[PDB]
This record gives C-alpha cells, sequence and structure tokens, in this order.
C-alpha cells in the first residue's frame, strides 16, 4: 500500500520540474516509514 | 423530506462563499452516481420517468 | 486449518457447493445471507 | 501457479445471461468497419453453431494507474485491480470506447459502447474492479475472475441490457460482471497458433486449397 | 418538488467554475458532461415554463 501511494505521488509530481517543500516532507516521512518496514522485514528473516 | 435535508447539508458542504469546492463536489458526484437511488425514482434510467 | 482452500462436492451428483447469486434488491433487504446451492459449474470463490 | 493477465495478450470479454432458465455466455463483439457499436455474440452453442470470435478478440495494450493516465493525457506488464486498461480490436485496430451517443429507449442515462479509431482521450480507457471482496485493489488480475469495468470519462459501468427482448451492451450506472478469457499470450517464432488466417499449399508452393471464384456455377460450395 | 429542486441545486453548485473550463481541466469537463447527461436541458426549460 505504501508503495502504491509513493508511486501515485511520483506520478503527481512527474510533470512538475521541482518538488516543493511540502512534498519534500511527505516524501521524507514515507521513506522513513518504508525504511522501518524494510528493517523489520529484514529482521524477521535474518538468522536465517 | 429526509432526502432534501441531506441534500441541503451537502450543498452547504460543497459550495462556500459563492464558489464550488471541487474536491468535495467531485466526491459527491461520484458517490451519488454509484448509488443512483439517491437521485430519486425519477432519473432512475431503466423504467424511469 | 486456516491455510488450505477446499471445494465441497456432493459425491454422487458431483455438484459443487456455491452461493445462489442473490438477485438485486437483496441489498435493500439488507440481508447478509446468501443461500447455498449445489451447482455443477459453481464459482471461483467457492473455496472454503 | 495461476495465470496472470498481462499486456500484449488477447482476451475476450464474456458476460452471462439467463434466458429460458438456460444460462448463456456472450462475447463482446464489434466489426469496426461500417459499424462501430458493440454487440454480443453467443458462445454457448458453439458445437452446433460456430461463433464469430475474430471480431470478439481484443488485445491489451496498456495497463496504467489513474495518475499515470492523467499525466500522459495532460502531455510486458501484469494487470492490477484499480488500473486503467486500453483495449484494441484485433481485426480493425481500433480502440474500445464509451460513446457520447445513446439510442437506448429503456435507459435515458446510458451511453452506447463502441470502437474509436484513435486511442487519444479518456473514453478509450477503462478501469477494472473486483466483483467480489475476495479480490482487493492492487491484486493481480487472474484468469476467470469476475470483473467490473468503469469508463474513465463517463464513470459508467460496462453493462448488459436485458430490458428489451434483445440483449444489448451499453454504459450504465448499473453494473455487470465480465470475465476476461485469454486467447493468446506469447508465441514462439513460426509455431502456428489457432485463430490466424493462413494458406494451405499442396506442395512446393505451387498449388493452394481454395474455392471457386465469385459468380461461379458451383455457388462457391 | 423540493427534493428534486434541492438535488438540481446541489448538482449546479457542484458544477465546475468557468476558469477551470477555460484551463481545460479534464476532471472539470468530466463533471460537467456527467451533470449534463444526468439532467437534460429540455426538462429544465419545461419546469421553468
Amino acid at each position: 500500500r505504501l508503495q502504491e501511494s509513493i508511486s501515485d505521488f511520483y506520478w503527481y509530481y512527474s510533470g512538475k520540474d521541482v518538488i516543493e517543500e511540502q512534498g519534500k516532507r511527505n516524501f521524507s516521512k514515507a521513506m522513513s516509514v518504508a525504511k522501518q518496514v524494510f528493517n523489520s522485514l529484514t529482521e524477521y528473516i535474518q538468522g536465517p | 423530506c429526509g432526502g432534501e435535508r441531506y441534500l441541503d447539508f451537502l450543498r452547504f458542504a460543497v459550495f462556500v462563499n459563492g464558489e464550488s469546492v471541487e474536491e468535495n463536489a467531485n466526491v459527491v458526484v461520484r458517490l451519488l452516481i454509484r448509488k443512483p437511488e439517491c437521485f430519486g425514482p425519477a432519473l432512475r434510467g431503466e423504467g424511469g420517468s | 486449518y486456516g491455510e488450505s482452500l477446499c471445494f465441497v462436492q456432493h459425491v454422487a451428483s458431483g455438484l459443487w457447493l456455491t452461493y445462489a447469486a442473490p438477485d438485486p434488491k437483496a441489498l435493500r433487504l439488507g440481508v447478509l445471507k446468501k443461500k447455498a446451492i449445489l451447482h455443477q459449474e459453481g464459482h471461483m470463490d467457492d473455496a472454503l | 501457479e495461476v495465470q496472470f493477465l498481462r499486456t500484449d495478450d488477447e482476451v475476450v470479454l464474456q458476460c452471462s445471461a439467463t434466458v429460458l432458465k438456460e444460462q448463456l455466455k456472450l462475447c463482446l463483439a464489434a466489426e469496426g468497419f461500417g459499424n462501430r457499436l458493440c454487440f454480443l455474440e453467443p458462445t454457448s452453442n458453439a458445437q452446433n453453431v460456430p461463433p464469430d470470435l475474430a471480431i470478439c478478440c481484443f488485445t491489451l495494450e496498456q495497463s496504467l494507474s489513474v495518475r499515470a493516465l492523467q499525466e500522459m493525457l495532460a502531455n510486458h506488464r501484469t494487470l492490477l485491480y484499480g488500473h486503467a486498461i486500453l483495449l484494441r480490436h484485433a481485426h480493425s485496430r481500433m480502440y474500445l470506447s464509451c460513446l457520447t451517443t445513446s439510442r437506448s429507449m429503456t435507459d435515458k442515462l446510458a451511453f452506447d459502447v463502441g470502437l474509436q479509431e484513435d486511442a487519444t482521450g479518456e473514453a478509450c480507457w477503462w478501469t477494472m474492479h473486483p466483483a467480489s471482496k475476495q479480490r482487493s485493489e492492487g491484486e493481480k488480475v487472474r484468469v476467470g475472475d469476475d470483473l467490473i469495468l468503469v469508463s474513465v470519462s463517463s464513470e459508467r459501468y460496462l453493462h448488459l441490457s436485458t430490458a428489451s427482448g434483445e440483449l444489448q451492451v451499453d454504459a450504465s450506472f448499473m453494473q455487470t460482471l465480465w470475465n476476461m478469457n485469454p486467447i493468446c499470450s506469447c508465441c514462439e517464432e513460426g509455431y502456428v497458433t489457432g485463430g490466424h488466417v493462413l494458406r494451405l499449399f499442396h506442395g512446393h508452393m505451387d498449388e493452394c486449397l481454395t474455392i471457386s471464384a465469385a459468380d461461379s456455377d458451383d455457388q462457391r460450395r | 418538488m423540493s427534493f428534486y429542486a434541492a438535488l438540481i441545486d446541489l448538482l449546479g453548485r457542484c458544477a465546475p467554475e468557468m476558469h477551470l473550463i477555460q484551463a481545460g481541466k479534464g476532471e472539470a469537463l468530466r463533471i460537467r458532461a456527467i451533470l449534463r447527461s444526468l439532467v437534460p436541458l429540455d426538462d429544465l426549460v419545461g419546469i421553468i415554463s
């Protein structure tokens, strides 16, 4: 679901040359959440 | 009567200070067309006056 | 339990257990009930 | 494994209609030349009467999300529920579309469905949604699944009309369940595949199987 | 009659503002076409008459 949201927001800013500050935020928050999710998934499998 | 009450509420929601709020208006249109019974027995389509 | 997907079949007839495909206005009835029938074709979601 | 619909694949859209307590399968069809409107060809009898499947086959070109479609309009791949798809008639190389015209006497708010020469515009594009809660948005569309098709421009479902005695296809606010059944996905070089026009040659490319020319006495039989 | 009047008022208010139409917003053109399809002009003229 997070991936779909990020892809949509990419498409939204695709035509726009420069992302503005509010977007830069929303991107950063989403990528932080995704980083935590990736680390959790990695920890589920490591050991292995 | 209840239909009219809800419709005027949606009016107050979508239309503000003489200008429409497209964000809410598009949503209302989509939802209403998904549930066409909200239009009334008329405007039903098949078998509709 | 929980994982396996099973289709119920009447051995003698060979028919498959499936929903009756409720007619419209059942939503107006507000019924969450779908009558169960034995149909040779069935549906994809017939699994249990 | 379960087959997944992908782009560049040919599919036929099938609907089911109960007539005389006898369920009947119908495939969407359109000639394209001389007539653009879509109609329904029955596929059930087949054994006793072959169907005209060629004008029923459609190929998937593009499957894009709403936002990507929006950007592209302003300016293989697996199908996912919620995406917008572009369907091309194989014979005519036209594009399935929701027409602005409506001849339905039954439904005032319905629109005619037919073919359009150019993929340009919104009418060509359709969105797939799951017919049941079983499947969910983002899930890959799988063969056999009952689908709901919504016109991007008109916000109307692809619908089978039974109000008149004859069965018709239209764009209506009511919904109809459609099955995308596949014809072909990918073929290796050569390797004849069914549904293709070809010639049969007796030997060293000299003689071919044929029938009599037009105005022949044999009646071309 | 009041139910239908309120419905038509709500749809008209949901109708896009013109500047969007000149801008060419596809969503606005959608909404306007959908509203036109829902309500034919002849009926409005008849009711007014």
